[PDB]
């Protein structure tokens, strides 16, 4: 449950 | 380095629709192309919320909880901003290659969602609102609603919170003038700020709408699908609290 979000906060910029 | 210079540097670029016009316009085709380009600016809006000060220290669930409340308010926001000082006109600029202007605005149905973008750009048109004030609305939009039991980091969010309002009283004193002309345009502001939950209501009722009926073929991309499909049952369950200014 939002999968997209959660990985664009947690990855590195 | 100043607090409303760091929101200034991580402004979004800006970006393109990759709109075909030598093909006719048609709403559905407008529709979809605007889609597929706001999930692109949503993509941007997590890397620029993620160099906001103070947003990286709330708990991670916080974080999506304020992107996912706020994302229809931020896109309405930055693009009412884009089409006031891009064109004073009765305009929408979505991209520099997608302009929505007064013949576009007669296509079946494009008016009925185009105008609660319009009133944005209206009324910071309206204001005069300056770059600095602008940015600090922007990030209080980012902090406009939370959840019905409020959020995990709800302390240091309302510490956050307050420093955004202080750092928006400040731009507003930059305009030079007196205690009375300055509590009058931080109403006005805030008012503003205030609008928009409705403009954001109305926009999502159309949204909720044309993502849920499938018949239409109006696609969504993943980041606006994944969203959509979170703030739906949050809406019909009540789970929302809108903060306010004013009552
Ligand atoms: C998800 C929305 N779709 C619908 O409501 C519909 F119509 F499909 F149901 C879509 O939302 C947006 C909002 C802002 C957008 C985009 C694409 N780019 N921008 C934007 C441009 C410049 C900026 F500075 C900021 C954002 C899409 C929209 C399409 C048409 C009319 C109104 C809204």
């Amino acid at each position: 449950e939002n999968a997209l979000l959660r990985y664009l906060l947690d990855k590195d910029d | 380095p100043t607090l409303v210079s760091l929101l200034e540097v991580i402004e979004p670029e800006v970006l393109y629709a990759g709109y075909d016009s030598s093909v006719p316009d048609s709403t559905w085709r407008i529709m979809t192309t605007l889609n597929m380009l706001g999930g692109r600016q949503m993509i941007a809006a997590v890397k620029w919320a993620k160099a906001i000060p103070g947003f990286r220290n709330l708990h991670l669930d916080d974080q999506m909880t304020l992107l996912q409340y706020s994302w229809m308010s931020l896109m309405a926001f930055a693009l009412g901003w884009r089409s006031y000082r891009q064109s004073s006109a009765n305009l929408l600029c979505f991209a520099p290659d997608l302009i929505i202007n007064e013949q576009r605005m007669t296509l079946p149905d494009m008016y009925d969602q185009c105008k609660h973008m319009l009133y944005v750009s209206s009324e910071l048109h309206r204001l005069q609102v300056s770059y600095e004030e602008y940015l600090c609305m922007k990030t209080l939009l980012l902090l406009s609603s939370v959840p019905k039991d409020g959020l995990k980091s709800q302390e240091l969010f309302d510490e956050i919170r307050m420093t955004y309002i202080k750092e928006l009283g400040k731009a507003i004193v930059k305009r030079e003038g007196n205690s009375s002309q300055n509590w009058q345009r931080f109403y006005q502001l805030t008012k503003l700020l205030d609008s928009m939950h409705e403009v954001v209501e109305n926009l999502l009722n159309y949204c909720f709408q044309t993502f849920l009926d499938k018949t239409m073929s109006i696609e969504f991309p993943e980041m606006l699908a994944e969203i959509i499909t979170n703030q739906i049952p949050k809406y019909s369950n009540g789970n929302i609290k809108k903060l306010l200014f004013h009552q």
